[PDB]
């Protein structure tokens, strides 16, 4: 296990969440794909901290704050899902296109 | 021998000013018939 | 009539190909925020080939 | 060393007093909690003037700078929330939502934006960009039952949480392209080779930097949010969250990438020639008033990027003077959008017609702020555009200023369309307010802050170009601390 | 050309769009023919 | 001489128009607002004469009201004003016409608080064009009359106002940008970053660089002064306007594009002027032949003389691009003559429309039987635009013909064809002006007189505005050295700066 | 599917060709104290702003998801008619 195999794993996890960002039709699967992106930048970061400058781990501190923001981006994000669902009684990303042009 | 513009412009300026203030008071047709009304060229 | 139609037609065409330009890029946005995320991710792929050479 | 963050920590304290008063007093505190946040923002503005004389120290272990550039953008975001609170004192008080709960999320976006302007670590850039972005999704869907604000809070979420992950993957790469070194001055000392890894780290961070400033391949959230959001939030994200993305781009692209500089000055020209075109030609085909000012903020963003791509001492001075007078043009126009949306419903164009005899203070405010947005003399936005094209002509860039001038005449036509349907339409051509205007009072709750935020803004829009010489010296001192 | 053809001495009868283009190439050619005359015949 | 004179004259009607929303007594229409704008327009014109008869100090080349205040040292723009011989007649002409344009704006009762604001904003903003010796203040003052003349057409105008107002504001703001493009190109040439018109004229530019700046200025100044390709904005905005708005349009605003041709295309750009002077006299003749035929082919009354304003402009281009001390003296004279002739003609069109309400000229015929003093003044004002001697419309065109075919710049096969073709407008101007007089006033065949045109009169104030406009028309026609002595020494330096360029 | 395989083809070209300056020092000397020494020396101002971010995320996500059971039919005032908990710009077709 080298540094290179971690970043390819993080880059592959980035493009799986990228594919889930554009192809998902349920609004909650889009938020679940956002957590795939924010764990891609954490898997990229601890691998950057384990192999580069591991004495003073500055990536693992920075990997903590991404976990905290994505915890607050999902709590804010799911309150947005529950706000649309009370008015528009579906969760369907092909049905929210009323602010088109 | 050239007729200079400054003494005849300075002499015609107070004649020009007090006639604009006088001829505004004396006017017709813009207060009695006035079918143009508000819109001055509609 | 060469004034009102020919050299006035060029002036009323600069204001016509700009009004129908803004009514063509008005359709660039269509809702469906997945498509908005597509243009964000495509322009990332554009600028990494455009700027490496 | 915590004396440099005093303009932000005064706003931290009054963020909590207007929160606890909502819990203690329970909607009886809404009569005073806006005015406590005004002097909390005013007390945070007035403590930047003793910080102006300080010789630009770097506090908090090298993770925060207190230079003149960081203090200029801190005052722009603090004035953005000061103008927003004078608007939303009646706006969200009329929707029935809590007033103290609104101005808490509005002040977290302020202190989150104000900490962007002086941040130097990769983590404090991202943390302060998060609490500006996380707070703004809650503000565009604050009304919570509209199916338009809920649709605008969703599109801003799934792009905002997406583009902050593209921003993180470029920020995490900057931690890895150097041997550690989360600080931006320590980044530039380690990487100068201009490799392909530095290019992808550059593209990934201006997918989120140019997402707050709304350039065209990343602008798609802006016209849909700005018509669904509450109009004070629309007024805030156009001068507060937009200058914070410009506060980032000077602090980031000049400190982290001084080696790679002809690449992001080549990308941001493409971001400028696209947002000057698509900001100003698509605003012709707009009927909603908040949607015409939505493409305006995309179009006025390309004027700010004219001074950003030239990279001169007058170029960065041209974008800071334009962003300063931009606050006096948006917050005066958006005041009249709110003041027309409160008297009558349905604030859109071809409903302002037949005015100037019923609301003459609204039409004098809305015309002089939209005419200045077109850049006509002798208003503030004329002189702001003059200094962008003077600094644009100074170092090359002859096609940017020609496109900046040709799209400024297309800018004139849709701004004068609103002045057409305010003052030139006869009183037999009004659709709304056809003897239906509520005969303005300035005695109800929050209308007197709404009026003084209009009078002191058009005065700052009509006279900020004639009296620009103090502002030209206040801006040019904030450029010597820019590499 | 309906408002140009009032009940006075106008409306000669050559207001067709086939005549508009053939009047353009003679009028705009005479200005351009005098401009190209001007840069060579003057000096 | 220590008092700020031209700074006051520019800034007086702007600061005094702010007191118009604070004028009391709105008893019906605005009567005290109407008298307030005449009171400030009169005392500002008196400041122009007081600065002239005491401090102009003529037969002196250079500016004699030169006041260079500092505005923005970071950009390099200064508030530098001054009146030389190319400016001081047009500064005196602007203060004279706009004072009568307030007096012509007496029947306006639509929005009187808004009317006299924008007309005084044009009164401060039109003097500011000829007076400033700068670029970024010149482009400021050029676009200072962009909004208040838009709203003067869009509110108080005919029909198709909104087409005429938005075509105009897109055609002139879309062409004033080339004053910013060429004004910034000249100031950044070399090493000195000065923006004043003095240092920018004395700077030496390359010949290939000046051909771009000359082409940029000709797009910018071929719009306001209507050179016949870029002229389609005019007869819409000049066809749909009231009488007092039109006296500022054709009287003053057309001359700002002719003032800047002598100032910014001959003084500052002499080597590009000589390379592209024969295209101007070609465009100047075809300004006359196109517009005088189109005046004859049109039957709309306000649109007929609107095209006639383009034809009298055509003698200026022959006067500028002739390199003669008498030819250029006829170009500045044509700007002052047509400004007095047009503002007298276009005042009477709004006077004739106020009684007949048609402008179509087919239903008219026999108007001169009903009203007599209007027809007596419509004849004498149209006679001045016939280039009739004894009036200033002739000696303005006489100096152009003599000034062209005596110049040692063009060859003999070129000078005969231009003088022969520019004299076709001597035949063509009595074709439509006398046919307009005949098909409105001459004749027994009147209108219906029951539905339309039920009233007919002639106010004594409308006689005074015509009679005081014919004093500088006839008085220059009987002594053309009355105006030539203002610019005899300045035109002698404008031409001699181009006399050093002509062997090329 | 084009852009997702395109970003992966971009980054695998980027990850492989970039020379990473990995350090041959011994890592993690009890890495729970060096992450708490970092929360109060270097990463201190991110640490205090995370509390204001979490407090805002508890304010806003409650007011965006709580049930409107206090006063749902609540016409408080009016200059023109505005529904409760909705923006005053009412939707209309031009």
């Amino acid at each position: 296990m080298q540094l290179t195999y971690v970043l390819i794993l993080a880059a592959l996890l980035f493009c799986i969440g990228i594919y889930g960002l554009v192809t998902s039709r349920n609004a909650v699967r889009v938020l679940m794909s956002i957590e795939l992106l924010l764990n891609a930048v954490n898997l990229n970061l601890i691998g950057f901290a384990n192999y580069l400058d591991g004495q003073q781990i500055k990536g693992q501190v920075f990997a903590v704050f991404v976990i905290t923001v994505a915890a607050a981006e999902a709590a804010v994000g799911l309150a947005i899902i529950l706000a649309i669902y009370r008015n528009r009684d579906t969760v369907d990303m092909e049905k929210f296109n009323l602010l088109k042009w | 021998a050239v007729i200079s513009v400054k003494p005849i412009l300075l002499a015609m300026t107070p004649v020009f000013i007090l006639l604009c203030l006088f001829f505004g008071t004396r006017n017709g047709f813009y207060d009695t018939d006035q079918y143009h009304g508000n819109g001055s060229a509609h | 009539e060469v004034d009102y139609n020919v050299v006035d037609g060029v002036v009323n065409l600069t204001g016509f190909v700009t009004m129908v330009t803004g009514e063509g890029l008005k359709y660039l946005q269509n809702g469906r925020a997945q498509f908005y995320a597509l243009i964000v991710l495509l322009a990332v792929l554009g600028f990494v080939i455009f700027s490496v050479q | 060393n915590a004396g440099t963050i005093l303009p932000e920590t005064i706003l931290i304290v009054t963020l909590l007093v207007v929160l606890l008063a909502d819990l203690i007093q329970g909607r009886q505190a809404d009569r005073w909690t806006p005015y406590f946040a005004i002097v909390g923002l005013g007390g945070a503005i007035a403590t930047m003037i003793p910080l102006w004389t300080q010789p630009a120290t770097i506090s908090f272990f090298g993770s925060f700078i207190s230079d003149h550039l960081s203090l200029f953008f801190r005052g722009l975001i603090a004035l953005s929330a000061l103008g927003t609170i004078l608007m939303s004192i009646r706006y969200v008080e009329q929707t029935g939502s809590s007033l103290g709960e609104f101005m808490t999320i509005l002040l977290t976006a302020t202190v989150g934006g104000m900490f962007i302007a002086g941040a130097q670590e990769l983590v404090f850039i991202f943390v302060a960009l998060e609490t500006l972005s996380i707070a703004s999704y809650l503000l565009t869907g604050y009304t919570k039952r509209d199916s338009r604000s809920n649709e605008a809070a969703l599109k801003y979420l799934l792009i905002g949480a997406a583009s902050s992950a593209i921003f993180l993957y470029g920020s995490s790469l900057l931690y890895g392209l150097s041997g550690g070194h989360t600080q931006l001055p320590a980044i530039a000392q380690a990487l100068s080779s201009e490799s392909l890894g530095l290019v992808v780290a550059l593209v990934f961070v201006i997918a989120g930097i140019s997402f707050k400033i709304s350039a065209v391949p990343f602008h798609q959230w802006t016209p849909d949010v700005y018509e669904g959001a509450p109009t004070p939030v629309v007024a805030f994200l156009s001068v507060g969250s937009k200058a914070a993305g410009f506060a980032l781009a000077i602090r980031f692209l000049t400190l982290a990438f001084p080696s790679v500089t002809d690449q992001w000055q080549l990308i941001f020209t493409v971001l400028a020639i696209l947002s000057m075109i698509l900001g100003n030609v698509v605003a012709l085909a707009q009927t909603s008033m908040k949607r015409m000012l939505a493409y305006s903020s995309i179009g006025q963003a390309g004027f700010v990027m004219i001074g950003f791509v030239v990279g001169t001492e007058a170029g960065y001075a041209s974008m800071l003077f334009y962003l300063l007078v931009y606050l006096f043009m948006n917050l005066g126009a958006f005041t009249c959008v709110i003041l027309f949306s409160l008297r009558t419903g349905t604030d859109q164009i071809s409903e302002y017609a037949g005015l100037y005899q019923k609301d003459p203070l609204l039409t004098l405010g809305l015309s002089l702020c939209l005419l200045s947005l077109g850049g006509i003399p002798p208003l503030a936005g004329f002189f702001g555009k003059i200094y962008l094209f003077w600094a644009g002509w100074q170092a090359g860039a002859y096609g940017l200023v020609l496109l900046g001038l040709l799209t400024s005449v297309i800018s004139i036509y849709y701004y004068i369309r609103v002045v057409k349907m305010m003052v030139v339409k006869e009183p037999q051509e009004m659709s709304e307010a056809v003897r239906n205007y509520p005969e303005v009072s300035w005695s109800s709750f929050g209308l007197r802050p709404l009026q003084v935020g209009l009078v002191m803004t058009v005065i700052a829009t009509s006279l900020a170009g004639i009296l620009a010489n103090p502002l030209f010296n206040l801006v040019n001192t904030a450029v010597w601390d820019v590499p | 050309a309906t408002d140009f053809n009032r009940g006075i001495m106008k409306f000669d009868g050559a207001d067709s769009p086939a005549m508009i283009a053939i009047s353009a190439v003679l009028i705009l050619g005479f200005i351009a023919g005098l401009i190209w005359w001007a840069l060579h015949t003057a000096y | 001489s220590t008092f700020p004179w031209l700074t006051t004259i520019i800034l007086f009607p702007i600061v005094a128009a702010l007191a118009i929303p604070f004028i009391p007594d709105p008893t019906g229409k605005g009567r005290p607002i109407r008298w307030y704008a005449l009171a400030v327009g009169l005392i500002d014109f008196a400041l122009i004469v007081y600065a002239f008869t005491n401090f102009y100090d003529l037969n002196t080349p250079g500016m004699q009201l030169w006041e260079s205040y500092d505005w923005i040292p970071e950009i390099g723009l200064r508030w530098s004003v001054g009146a030389d011989g190319l400016s001081m007649p047009l500064i005196l002409l602007t203060g004279f016409i706009t004072t009568l344009a307030i007096l012509a704006a007496w029947p306006v009762t639509l929005k009187p608080r808004l009317f006299y604001f924008l007309m005084l904003a044009m009164y401060g903003g039109q003097i500011a064009v000829f007076a400033v010796q700068d670029m970024l203040v010149f482009f400021l003052a050029w676009e200072l009359e962009l909004i208040p003349v838009y709203l003067l057409l869009a509110i108080w105008g005919g029909h198709k106002r909104q087409y005429a107002a938005t075509k105009f504001i897109l055609y002139t703001a879309g062409s004033s940008l080339f004053i910013l493009v060429a004004g910034l190109a000249m100031a950044f040439y070399g090493d000195t970053v000065s923006f004043d018109m003095q240092t920018l004229a004395a700077k030496d530019y390359a010949l290939g660089f000046q051909l771009l700046v000359y082409a940029g200025f000709l797009v910018a100044y071929g719009v306001k002064l209507p050179i016949v390709p870029l002229h389609t904005w005019l007869p819409d905005a000049h066809g749909e306007a009231t009488a007092p708005v039109h006296m500022l349009l054709a009287g003053i605003l057309l001359k700002m594009g002719g003032y800047a041709l002598i100032r910014m295309n001959v003084d500052m750009l002499p080597a590009a002027h000589a390379k592209f002077a024969p295209v101007l006299v070609i465009l100047g003749v075809v300004n006359i032949i196109y517009a005088a035929l189109t005046s004859y082919a049109q039957r709309n009354l306000k649109r007929k003389i609107a095209y006639s304003s383009i034809s009298h402009i055509g003698f200026v281009l022959i006067g500028i691009a002739s390199f003669t001390n008498l030819g250029m003296s006829g170009a500045v004279l044509q700007m002052v003559s047509h400004g007095l002739i047009g503002a007298s003609l276009f005042f009477l069109v709004g006077a004739t429309y106020d009684r007949t309400h048609t402008l179509i000229l087919e239903e008219m015929g026999g108007v001169g039987q009903k009203m007599k003093k209007i027809f007596a003044m419509f004849t004498a004002c149209s006679l001045a635009s016939l280039a009739l001697p004894g009036m200033s419309g002739f000696v303005a065109e006489l100096m152009v013909f003599i000034g062209f075919a005596t110049s040692d710049a063009y060859s003999l096969p070129f000078r005969v064809i231009v003088v022969f073709l520019a004299a076709v407008g001597v035949i063509l101007t009595p074709i439509y002006l006398l046919s307009m007089l005949r098909e409105i006033f001459y004749g027994p065949e009147n209108k219906e007189l029951v539905e339309h045109e039920a009233l007919v009169d002639a106010e004594p104030r409308e006689v005074f505005i015509i009679a005081c406009l014919l004093v500088p028309i006839i008085g220059i026609g009987l002594y053309p050295k009355l105006l030539t002595q203002i610019y005899d020494a300045t035109t002698g330096q404008v031409i001699a700066r181009a006399r050093e360029v002509l062997p090329t | 599917a084009v852009v997702s395989l395109g970003v992966f083809a971009l980054l695998t070209k980027m990850i492989l060709q970039t020379p990473w300056q990995l350090s041959s020092v011994p890592p993690t000397p009890d890495s729970i104290t060096t992450i708490g020494q970092h929360f109060f020396s270097d990463f201190l101002l991110p640490f205090e702003l995370a509390s204001v971010l979490l407090l805002m995320a508890l304010i806003g996500a409650v007011v965006l998801a709580r049930r409107e059971l206090v006063l749902e039919p609540e016409p408080i005032l009016g200059e023109e008619v505005v529904p409760p908990l909705e923006l005053p710009e009412r939707p209309r077709e031009p």
